[PDB]
């Protein structure tokens, strides 16, 4: 990465888990 | 001191581009966990590099 | 109550499982 | 890409999706980015021309 040095985000991980999705009337997922 | 914090219900995306109506369907991919711990990262000047891994939020 | 209670009607009809309807319709 | 017809049993093949039916007329807005339609029991349903 680079960074304009002389600040605040965020970073998760993501691994092979699963998911009950509920898709809604547009095609949105609520849940 | 590294500021864990809750990462809620965050990290939700759609699995594919098919449309679906009304449908609790199941998947299993590459995933944010629920109510996990996500890893802040300061403002200093310390200039970590990270691997990707599987999957990266 | 009972027929707005019970709800998939045709979701099973497009591979070839057939449905025959009732001899007796529900009237 | 061949003509477009409706309420006709043809074998159609949309960008490599296939199927036979008959096409008609539906209102189920679709997303921008998605692009075919599903049911409970996995049935192509609904596609974008
Ligand atoms: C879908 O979008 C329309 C706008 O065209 C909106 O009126 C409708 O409420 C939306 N559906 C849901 C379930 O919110
Ligand atoms: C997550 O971060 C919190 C701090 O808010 C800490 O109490 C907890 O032990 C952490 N859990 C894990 C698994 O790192």
């Amino acid at each position: 990465t680079l960074l304009a040095l002389h600040a605040a985000y965020y970073v998760g991980y993501l691994q092979p888990r699963t998911f009950l999705l509920k898709y809604n009337e547009n095609g949105t997922i609520t849940d | 001191p590294p500021a864990y914090t809750n990462s809620f219900t965050r990290g939700v995306y759609y699995p594919d581009k098919v449309f679906r109506s009304s449908v609790l369907h199941s998947t299993q991919d590459l995933f944010l966990p629920f109510f996990s711990n996500v890893t802040w990262f300061h403002a200093i000047h310390d200039n970590p590099v990270l691997p990707f891994n599987d999957g990266v939020y | 109550l009972l027929f707005n209670k019970v709800t998939l009607i045709c979701a099973q009809k497009f591979n070839g499982l057939t449905v025959l309807p009732p001899l007796l319709t529900d009237e | 890409s061949t003509n477009l017809v409706k309420n006709k049993c043809v074998n159609f093949n949309f960008n490599g999706l296939t199927g036979t039916g008959v096409l008609t007329e539906s209102n189920k807005k679709f997303l921008p980015f998605q692009q075919f339609g599903r049911d409970i029991a996995d049935t192509t349903d609904a596609v974008r021309d």
